């Protein structure tokens, strides 16, 4: 038995998201007892609605009133209503359904995307290696990225103005608790690599705009 | 309720996972089902079985078969997961969770709570703590109003790994980033921490790391220098 989710969705605020799950023909949508679960980055998914029909239904707890489910019997499938949207439901949402025995079955999830979030450029911070770790004669450069959205961003490294390819590793963009994006890149260098250059830079770029942070070994 | 859950992070392949679920607020054996469910790095929610409360009786997922032991302990209010043989499949956080049994109000079905989590990864590599580097903030930002400062948490295995600003007084400007995954299979994390200027010269900033895998706690100074 198998619940088919679309792997993600936008939709506009103040309208409605309607986010699909489909059931595999086995079953019938229209007596399955659904539930669906929110999760957001760092936590376990949550109860987020129950719903059997119109008549019989429960929000999750500390969910609003502006969520709903309904039943197309005809493609046999469910779905969760979120209306008047916000950026806070910006989540995953699995649904779900028991089988005979109370086992538990799982749609892949469809990750939430509300549309018209306002463009935020990057805040970055470099440090350059400490003194601890140049002891050890290793030295890492780490460039800190935040607060930026939306989650694309192209960052480069260069030492005397010209590019450095080696050595680095960047994490993809991971979404904040206020629905803009972190990430950050970090450069392995050797104590001796570091020493022989005047100025290292990491160039964060994100739709068009550069934004620079430089660090300069003479200290 | 409240579900408390243990057990290590790292496990040799074809060896056993094993994980525990504290329980608090309510008597195992009264009742509710209680279950594992598991989430791959990047993909959805898996199931795995669960107990009953009431009878003992214990439901698997079939793909994992003969590989999977649920079993409670009402001495001590628990129950726990047992996989075998894990593979790479395996990696992954896994979660207790509750719900009530058949019977009453379907509502009650939906999972009720879920425990914090464990990150599990399976690796034949060996545990490696973190060497933790304290991050000044450059002199010429602490000539301005606000300035920045961090912990580097460098080369260490496996995740995950914890940090707290003194002692946890200090959470307003932190932010603590996700970690890298190094070419070496090693992760690093950075975490930073924005504060007035004017604290400087009157607080004492330490970072607490903390990575349960390899028993490694440490506190970092970070210090304020002027060049």
């Amino acid at each position: 038995s198998v619940l088919t989710q679309p792997p993600s969705l936008s939709a506009s605020p103040g309208a409605s998201a309607r986010l699909p799950c489909t059931l595999s023909s086995d079953l019938s949508v229209g007596s399955k007892n659904m539930y669906w679960y929110q999760q957001k980055p760092g936590s376990a998914p949550r109860l987020f609605l129950y719903y059997y029909s119109d008549s019989d239904k429960q929000l999750g707890p500390g969910v609003p009133n502006r969520v709903s489910g309904s039943k197309e019997t005809s493609s046999n499938t469910a779905f969760l209503l979120i209306s008047g949207l916000q950026p806070e439901d910006e989540a995953d949402y699995y649904c779900q359904v028991y089988d005979g025995s109370a086992n538990d079955v799982f749609g892949s999830g469809t990750k939430l995307t509300v549309l018209g979030q306002p463009k935020a450029a990057p805040s970055v911070t470099l440090f350059p290696p400490s003194s601890e770790e140049l002891q050890a004669n290793k030295a890492t450069l780490v460039c800190l990225i935040s607060d930026f959205y939306p989650g694309a961003v192209e960052v480069a490294w260069k030492a005397d103005g010209s590019a450095v390819n080696a050595g680095v590793e960047t994490t993809k963009p991971s979404k904040q608790s206020n629905n803009k994006y972190a990430a950050s890149s970090y450069l392995s260098l050797t104590s001796d690599q570091w020493k022989s250059h005047k100025s290292y830079s990491c160039q964060v770029t994100h739709e068009g705009s550069t934004v620079e942070k430089t660090v300069a070994p003479a200290e | 309720v409240q579900l408390q859950e243990s057990g290590p992070g790292l496990v040799k392949p074809s060896e056993t996972l094993s994980l525990t679920c504290a329980v608090s607020g309510y008597s195992i054996s009264s009742g509710y089902y209680w279950g594992w469910i598991r989430q791959p790095p990047g993909k959805g929610l898996e199931y795995i079985g669960y107990i009953s409360g009431s009878s003992g009786s214990t439901y698997y997922n079939p793909s994992l078969k003969s590989r999977v032991t649920i079993s409670k302990d009402t001495s001590k209010n628990q129950f726990s997961l047992k996989l075998s043989s894990v593979t790479a499949a395996d990696t992954a956080v896994y979660y207790c969770a509750r719900r009530d049994r058949v019977g009453s109000y379907p509502y009650y079905y939906g999972l009720d709570s879920w425990g914090q989590g464990v990150l599990v990864t399976v690796s034949s590599a060996s545990t490696k703590g973190p060497s933790v580097f304290p991050l000044a903030p450059s002199s010429r930002s602490t000539s301005e109003s606000t300035a920045a400062l961090g912990c580097l948490v460098k080369d260490y295995f496996p995740e995950p790994v914890t940090v707290s600003w003194n002692s946890g007084s200090l959470t307003s400007g932190v932010h603590t980033f996700p970690a890298v995954l190094q070419s070496s299979g090693l992760y690093s994390l950075s975490s930073v921490v924005t504060v007035p200027s004017s604290s400087l010269g009157t607080q004492t900033y330490v970072c607490n790391v903390n990575h349960k895998p390899s028993n490694t706690k440490v506190d970092k100074r970070v210090e304020i220098k002027t060049c």
